[PDB]
This record gives C-alpha cells, structure tokens and sequence, in this order.
C-alpha cells in the first residue's frame, strides 16, 4: 500500500470507528521516515489515543471492581487478574507509540512546533505507563514524563506564541499531571490558570479559523480550574 | 473521581 | 478454567466492555456441551451482538461513503477495498455464531423457549449474512434466514403466550427481515401489527415484573409500525 | 433510511 493509500485508509478507519486500523496505518506511514504533515501528526495521535483510551478506560471500571468487592476473595482475585491483563495491554500500546516517538518522530522534527507536540506526546504516554506501574518502577516512570512535558513546556514558551493549541494542549495535559500524577493542586492551577492568561492577552491577534481552535482549549483549561477551585 | 480534561479527547 | 470461572470474566468483560473477551469467555461455555442458562444465553447474545455490531456500524459508514464519492475515482476504489475487508471480518463473526448454534446450542435445546431463542438467533445471523451477500449468493442465504426464522415463529406460536419477551422479539425481528432484506412492507407491518395486538388481549394476565418486558418489546413493535405507516 | 428496532439492541 501506497504511503498516501495508508493515509486515506486511515481516515476511512476514523470514521468507521475502527481505531487499531488507524493506529496500523499510521503506524506504517511513520516507519516510512517521511516527516509526518499536520494532517498526519494528528492522525496519529487520535488513532492511539482511542486505541490507549479503551483500555484506561478498562482498568478503571475493573479497579473500581476490585476496591468494591471487599467481599469474596475469588471474585476479587479474578478482577485484580484481569486488570493485570488490561495493563498489559496498555503497557504494549503505549512502548509502540513512546518507541515511534524516539526512533523516528522526535529526532526528525526541525521545526519547534512538531518538537513539543512529539515531546507532549512522550509525556503523555509516560504519564500512562504511570498510572499502572509497579510501585518500584513508578518514580522512574513519573520522571521521564515530567522531563518530557517540561522539555517541551521551555521550547514552547521561547518559540510558539500563548495562542498556540499545540502550546495550549501542551499546559492543559501538563497541569492534569501535576494534580492527578504528582498529587500537587496548587502547581497544576498556576499552570493552567498563567497559560490562560497568557492566551486571553493575544485574542485580537487571532484569525476566525485561530480563534475557535485556541478557545476552545482555554475553555478546557477553564473547565478544569473551576472543577479544582470548587 | 470525575475527569478533568486533557487532549486528544477520545471519540464517544 | 471452570464454567463457572469462565462466566465471571464474561461478566467483568461486559462492565469492562471488551466484548472481545466476553464472546470468547461464552463461546467456550458453549463449547463444554452443556446446554446454556437463561443468564448464560443472555451472556452470549448480548456478546455477540457488540462485537458483530462494530462491523455493521462500521460497514454502514463505509458503504456511505463509497456511494458519497461519485467525485473520486481512486478514494471510492479505498472505500470499497476498507468494506470488503470489514465484510470478511463480519462474516467470520457470523459463521462462528452459526457453528456454535448448529454444533452445540440448538441440539442440545431442551424447552421450547431456547428452541426459539436459538432459531431466531440462527435467522438473525443469517440476516447479516444475507446484507454482505453476494449477488448470486444472497437468494439462497435469505432463504436460510426465512426458514430459521419461520420455524421460531411455528414453535413460539404452539408453545408459548402473546406476552412472552423473546417471542415478541422474534415477532419484531422477523418482521423487520420481510421489511429490509424481502422488501415485503406489507408482510413486515401484518407480522408485528399481529403479534402486538394478539400480545394486547393477555396484558391482564400479567404480573408486574412481565409487565416492563413485554410492553417494552410492544413498543418497539410500534415504534417500527409507526416508521414504516407513516 | 433510519435504522427500525430489532432485539438484542446495543448498550451503546
């Protein structure tokens, strides 16, 4: 298949919801070595999103389960079973996309802009592997996602305006790591509170197409501070 | 407990 | 891995939705050759249904857009490739369905609610079958659809009452075969119209509990009523 | 052109 056929495929698996199809498609166009265009950057990454995303999704509703049945030591048995078999499966998605990231993305990208979005990409899959590491590899783990997202939390500040969405994406997810991840409220609201800000001081600047792409994620930022702040 | 929000969001 | 075992997981697959894994959990229940339970044959059926379900979703959006690209010699091409390809997949599905009712569940059905079950579920899967089907093929698979069906239909009428849920729902997707795959409006509209009204005369006789799943069902019949006489 | 309900239905 062509790398241009694997394109159009995998935005025919989009549509039809069929996600391990885009993830492969992608996959594939990205082992070719080509630099990936915006269209394809983003294909990307929602293919793997929804591929990771079903099974966070998973080992959350069996590790609710688990805490549940306080009762019956088989029943919790075979939950704490299955949820090791889910992480497992996350644990195998999120090395493919972190081995894409160091092997061919990251070290391709000239511009800054592809650099922190492959860079928030490598903290968001850390972040992942994080949520369901051993208790001796956490720490390890946390770290190289923290770098990572803090990596390219300085390349975007030097070299992307605060209107951004890659930049704006970048805060969004940095600060839900510092609540959720390092258990640290006060950092993850300056985070995205001061990205806000930030962004709120440049809108005039903005074209009609800027415009709702950047807003719409500072109302994410928004809806998150309000959640934290009530 | 309940979300917060983070990018890509997933498809329902 | 213990029957019993292997119902568990199925039911932690369902809340985990990994419809992957229940199917595979029931269908070797099914296979240890003993006939199912009620909760057992609700397990499978609800299975198998998700995971054939992705790929009619998934064929309907395809086929949309193989028709949509009337603009487009080379993507309408990637369309129809994407759809054979979810047509393969879908009549895996089926056929492993169909092994499963001819080899172990419609053998071994003991009361004539199972029976039913199993014959209405042998002409629903013989409906999928028959909407991929080729040109030449699709007489002869919608014929095996009609007589699973028609011989659900003779047994639910001998053996069971107006009310009972599953031969209301054999009446609701047996009229919709006549409907969509016949192209019968007339048949399709008599069918339900019967089998609501015969089901209206014995609603007195009802306990509260029959109560919700028939009148549940009844309305799906005049939901479909409704949309095909107006 | 709409889909007409047919049992078992999905979650969704």
């Amino acid at each position: 298949m062509d790398k241009n056929e694997l394109v159009q495929k995998a935005k025919l698996a989009e549509q039809a919801e069929r996600y391990d199809d885009m993830a492969a498609c992608m996959k594939s166009v990205t082992e070719q070595g080509a630099e990936l265009s915006n269209e394809e950057r983003n294909l990307l990454s929602v293919a793997y999103k929804n591929v990771v995303g079903a099974r966070r999704s998973s080992w959350r509703v069996v590790s609710s389960i688990e805490q549940k049945t306080e009762g019956a030591e088989k029943k919790q048995q075979m939950a704490r079973e299955y949820r090791e078999k889910i992480e497992t499966e996350l644990r195998d998605i999120c090395n493919d996309v972190l081995s894409l990231l160091e092997k061919f993305l990251i070290p391709n990208a000239s511009q800054a802009e592809s650099k922190v979005f492959y860079l928030k990409m490598k903290g968001d899959y850390y972040r992942y592997l994080a949520e369901v590491a051993a208790g001796d590899d956490k720490k390890g783990i946390v770290d190289q996602s923290q770098q990572a997202y803090q990596e390219a939390f300085e390349i975007s500040k030097k070299e992307m305006q605060p209107t951004h969405p890659i930049r704006l994406g970048l805060a969004l997810n940095f600060s839900v790591f510092y609540y959720e991840i390092l258990n640290s409220p006060e950092k993850a609201c300056s985070l995205a509170k001061t990205a806000f800000d930030e962004a709120i001081a440049e809108l005039d600047t903005l074209s009609e197409e800027s415009y709702k792409d950047s807003t719409l994620i500072m109302q994410l930022l928004r809806d998150n501070l309000t959640l934290w702040t009530s | 407990t309940i979300v917060p929000a983070t990018l890509p969001q997933l498809t329902p």
